[PDB]
């Protein structure tokens, strides 16, 4: 409903055509923003995940 | 299964009849009750 | 009309059902018949298979009488007060073999606790004369069975009640204590109801979550089988007790319900519990010294029985051409007789005739050690239709041991034919 | 929630990792919070 | 909603309220059944709070204080009336109880009309 | 309760049962002084806390479920009441 | 204590709220006939047996008689603690047994049946004691007025007893609407007591 | 039975107080209630996805929860739904104030 601008567009086919709306994985604006905030005063936030099967770390973007 | 009463009904004794028949009956039989009263109440006033 | 198990019996007072109503016991799809068995359970409708469980019963806990397996007694419908005496009685009794005679006593209180629902369904309960229990048994019922060590079980059994009402029901007692049971007939129907009704089950009221014994009202007229319909389930909540209809199978109105009492039991426990046999009971024991051995794997081919030692059930699907001869018993027999299955070499045609036929030795000596055959017995049983209910049990246990040893010969000499094809 | 550039700058040089177990945090980023029909059972 | 569940049930003047002598040198209304009482403060028989007497069929629930009877009447061939002051119980010679009778208003009656019937009515429409 | 209760030889209640009203009295009557309960201040962990611990729950009258805010409810709690 | 125990089954049992009373029962065919020669008073529901205060002379051959029940019915709400427990609890409390001659220990059946008020025994759970009461009989008749046109009326918690005619008997409201009426009056005396002008007003 | 309930059971089942007792009765037989609100969500999904085009004025988790109703032995209408037998024609709105 606020700021995901890919999911946002997609919501209104769904609903035209009569479909069903999938849970969100990207982040929000809102999070986006403020990652290239901080990354301009000299630091840096990353967001991991670490799969429970293999182990294997994923950096999300 | 209800019992009978003969005297006044003042806040305080709706609040512990509207307690007890939660208890007893659910939460569903109890809404359909308080509606019901409701009306009663409005009518007569 | 049409023909239905329950269009045989008759249908009971209306009243057994409306000391129930008036207290919160619901029944749904379902009518309570009689007939001289005794109360039976039956469908009024029709139920195609279904995904999930449906409800036949909703029992509430108040109706039922209740005690906790361990040590802290704690009784949930709670009808004991603090200080009585009858505690005393309860608490010395050892807590690991006994649970018969704490329920005993429970229930002869109930009987003298005024507003209480067993005052009323107590009526409906078996009688002296109705019940089928062998403690209530003579030594002339105990001698037909024909078998010495379930005789002697019962025996020690008789004594364990007796000695109990003689050590609590003294000269001394306080009277409250002794109008409960005054003779000691008395305690013995008690035991035997209680042994013969009650079921285990684990409860959670509250936050307790605990194993317990129980009696429970209109869930003790369901009968035994071993391809049951209907199972037990506790609903915490609102504190009752369903009995429901099994997932996936169609019912058809006329049907009886029916319930497992116990599973994996021989004829023998069934009978000090409840008195009642089964010509196939799955779980039976023929017992060959023989030192002869069949293949197992080629038993289940001839015979079509498919799945895991533990379970094994006849596929019918497979035996396109209507056949019956494969039963309980059938099975029984597979586990019971001795059998050699190694690695995957075929077994050799005329090395296993040998072993039939000394197997079946051990058959025709077995029939005739017992001092009468099984024809012989269908006619005491036709000739006195009225007769002590303990009595028509024993000689149905002779029966039906006998009926099975029979069946296995029959049995093992069509292995023979079918293994050449 | 309160002094926000100090508490950042001890944790840029300490190179804290937040392992995201409450609901505040996973609110920022979006996600699922892990109460109720979120925490998984 | 509250003020009016207070009037139904507030009641009626009890003694030098309602009668200006005393009742010594010298209510009626006898009903069967609830709902004929119901009607008759429509047809405007009666008012709101006209004392009257109910038959009750039920088990003694109405709640009162703990007090004796007032006057217990007893006659030769063994009937006995018991005049409390919210009920009349009269026994025979068996002890049993012939007839019970209710002291009350019009407005107690509804009250517990509504909450009985609003549970009846929740259960017959599940099913 | 985190230990039985008893009268003589007959257990008033059980260790992992829960408090009503009825019982309450039971203890008033019977007089049956120390009572140990489960609290929050007996759990094992200040991340988290077990159903046991915590008890009943006001909206449901039942044991609480897993899953649930039991933090952000008492904040508000004790919070709202605030404006009287 | 007596230190014997008796065998209940020849005794009748009468429960009151806080005693159990036992009188002697001879043998008859409708359980009417009593003996005021032997009883026993026990705790309730408890098996200790003692003997009676007896304030009165007491029979000493064989009355039939009739019992009723004085008490007061006491309606609780208790407390909720599963889903259907009960809403309310009603019990009997009986404090008094009154028991009635029947005249000339005639029998229920006969045509000629009739009660003498004028021997009623008294049972009290309160001082485990019976005694025999006083009737004022202000029916005009004497000794041998009719028995079937007989009322008696029973006041006071059960202390005051007089017979009087049947047509002369009260209609249930209007005993109801006598005692609001005192009651009412004294009360609002009691109020208005307190105001200064109350020396110089008039009822009205 | 008592005399005259007619018009409380006709506007019970017309309401939607139907539902409201549905729901009680199926959460008397679960621990957790949030597992139970994801297997129902589970369940209508697998509805729409199979046949898209029925929904859309009747609901899937309407018809979920019917179905397990009539499953059990309780006669409910099919999502729900309910026609109104005296409407005056096409075009027409009924006014609920």
């Amino acid at each position: 409903k606020s700021d995901h601008i890919r999911a946002r567009q997609e919501v209104l086919g769904t609903t035209i055509i009569g479909g069903t709306i999938p849970n969100p994985e990207d982040a929000p604006e809102s999070f986006r923003l403020l990652v290239r905030e901080l990354r301009s005063l000299a630091l840096e936030l990353n967001h991991f995940l670490v799969s429970e099967k293999n182990f294997q770390i994923n950096r999300k973007e | 299964n209800l019992v009978f009463h003969n005297k006044a009904i003042n806040g305080t004794a709706m609040k512990r009849l509207i307690s007890r028949l939660i208890d007893h009956f659910g939460m569903a039989y109890t809404s359909h009750i308080l509606d019901q009263v409701k009306t009663l109440g409005f009518q007569q006033a | 009309p049409h023909d239905t198990p329950a269009s045989q019996l008759e249908l009971a007072d209306p009243d057994f059902y409306k000391i129930g109503y008036v207290r919160s016991f619901r029944a749904y799809g379902i009518e309570f018949r009689e007939g001289p068995d005794g109360y039976g359970v039956f469908a009024s409708r029709d139920v195609e298979p279904l995904r999930r469980a449906r409800v036949i019963m909703e029992i509430p806990l108040e109706l039922m009488l209740t005690i906790s397996k361990k040590l802290p007694w704690m009784f949930f419908p709670d009808i004991i007060p603090v200080g009585h005496p009858i505690f005393d009685i309860i608490n010395s009794t050892n807590p690991e073999t006994d649970s018969d005679l704490r329920l005993a006593c429970l229930l002869l209180y109930a009987f003298d606790c005024k507003d209480n629902f067993w005052q009323l369904y107590g009526d409906f309960l078996p009688s002296d004369d109705e019940c089928t229990s062998f403690l209530l048994a003579t030594e002339e019922d105990l001698l037909e069975l024909q078998d010495e060590k379930l005789a002697s079980t019962m025996r020690e059994q008789q004594q364990r009640a007796l000695e109990f009402w003689e050590k609590n029901w003294h000269s001394a007692v306080p009277l409250k204590i002794k109008r409960l049971a005054r003779d000691p007939e008395r305690f013995i129907w008690a035991m035997c109801i209680a042994q013969s009704r009650s079921i285990n089950l684990q409860m959670r009221i509250g936050a307790l979550v605990q194993d317990a014994n129980l009696l429970v009202p209109y869930a003790d007229m369901m009968n035994h089988s071993f391809q049951p319909n209907c199972f037990f389930h506790w609903r915490f909540k609102d504190r009752m007790l369903e009995v429901m209809i099994n997932a996936g199978q169609r019912i058809r109105k006329g049907d009886e319900m029916t319930v497992d009492y116990m599973a994996g039991q021989k004829n023998n426990f069934f009978m000090q519990r409840y008195g009642f046999s089964s010509p196939v009971n799955p779980w039976d024991v023929i017992h060959f010294t023989g030192d002869a051995k069949i293949h197992l794997d080629t038993f289940l081919s001839v015979f079509n029985i498919s799945g895991l030692p533990g379970e094994y059930y006849h596929n019918s699907r497979l035996s396109n051409d209507g056949d019956s001869f494969v039963d309980g018993a059938i099975i029984a027999a597979a586990r019971t007789l001795p059998t050699w299955s190694d690695g995957d070499l075929p077994p050799i045609p005329s090395l296993e005739r040998k072993a039939v036929k000394e197997l079946q030795e051990e058959c025709h000596q077995m029939l005739a050690e017992f001092p009468t055959t099984s024809d012989e017995d269908q006619k005491i049983l036709d000739s006195m239709p009225d007769c002590r209910r303990t009595l028509e049990a024993a000689i149905k246990y002779r029966l039906h041991r006998k009926l099975l040893i029979e069946k296995v010969i029959q049995a093992l000499d069509i292995y023979q034919d079918r293994i050449l094809f | 929630f309160q002094e926000t550039a100090r508490v950042l700058a001890k944790a840029a040089l300490r190179g804290r990792i937040d392992w995201l177990k409450g609901l505040k945090e996973n609110v920022v980023l979006g996600g699922v919070i892990p109460v109720g029909t979120g925490f998984k059972g | 909603m509250l003020i009016g569940l207070y009037v139904l049930t507030s009641g009626n003047h009890r003694g030098i309220c309602v009668n200006r002598y005393n009742p010594c040198n010298r209510k009626e209304p006898f009903f069967s059944n609830s709902y004929d009482a119901i009607g008759a403060y429509r047809q405007k028989r009666i008012n709101l709070d006209s004392p009257l007497w109910l038959r009750w069929r039920l088990d003694q629930r109405v709640i009162a204080s703990r007090e004796t009877p007032i006057e217990v009447h007893y006659e030769s061939l063994g009937t006995f009336y018991e005049i409390y002051g919210h009920y009349l119980i009269v026994r025979s010679l068996k002890k049993q109880i012939l007839f019970i009778y209710i002291r009350t208003t019009v407005g107690h009656i509804a009250l517990y009309r509504e909450i009985e019937e609003a549970i009846q009515g929740f259960s017959r429409a599940y099913s | 309760l985190a230990d039985d209760i008893y009268m003589g030889p007959r257990c008033i209640a059980t260790r992992n049962q829960d408090i009503g009203i009825g019982l309450v009295n039971r203890f008033i009557t019977f007089r049956a002084q120390p009572i140990s309960i489960r609290t929050p201040f007996t759990c094992r962990s200040t991340s988290w806390i077990c159903r046991l611990c915590y008890g009943r729950s006001p909206t449901h009258g039942d044991l609480v479920e897993l899953g649930e805010a039991v933090g952000i409810i008492a904040g508000q709690s004790i919070g709202e009441p605030g404006t009287q | 204590i007596v230190d014997y125990r008796i065998n209940e089954e020849e005794f009748h049992k009468i429960s009151l709220l806080d005693c159990d009373f036992f009188i002697r029962k001879p043998p008859d065919p409708d359980n009417d006939v009593y003996d005021f020669r032997e009883m026993y008073v026990t705790p309730p529901d408890t098996d200790i047996y003692a003997i009676p205060r007896v304030l009165a002379p007491m029979p000493q051959k064989y009355i039939r008689c009739a019992m009723s029940d004085y008490g007061c019915y006491n309606v609780t709400e208790p407390p909720i603690d599963a889903p259907r427990d009960p809403m309310y609890k009603s019990e009997r409390e009986v404090s008094k047994v009154f028991l009635t001659k029947h005249y000339r220990n005639r029998r229920a059946g006969d045509p000629e049946f009739a009660l003498d008020f004028e021997e009623i025994y008294v049972i009290d759970s309160k001082t485990k004691s019976i005694t025999r009461a006083k009737v004022v009989v202000t029916v005009p008749g004497g000794r041998n007025r009719d028995r079937k046109n007989d009322l008696l009326v029973i006041r006071d918690n059960g202390t005051s007893f007089k017979i009087i005619p049947s047509e002369e008997r009260d209609d249930p409201t209007t005993v109801i609407e006598k005692e609001e009426w005192k009651k009412s009056r004294q009360d609002m005396e009691r109020h208005l007591r307190k105001l200064r002008d109350f020396s110089v007003s008039n009822w009205f | 039975r008592i005399p005259f309930l007619e018009e409380q059971v006709r506007k019970i089942r017309d309401g939607g107080k139907l539902l409201t007792m549905d729901i009680h009765r199926l959460l008397l037989n679960e621990d957790n209630r949030f597992d139970f609100v994801n297997e129902i969500a589970a369940e209508a999904k697998q509805y729409v996805e199979n046949n898209r085009d029925e929904y859309g004025a009747k609901k899937a988790i309407l018809h979920v929860l019917s179905n397990r109703m009539n499953d059990a032995g309780v006669y409910r209408a099919e999502a729900y739904m309910e026609s109104d037998p005296f409407k005056p024609g096409p075009g027409y709105l009924k006014d609920e104030l």
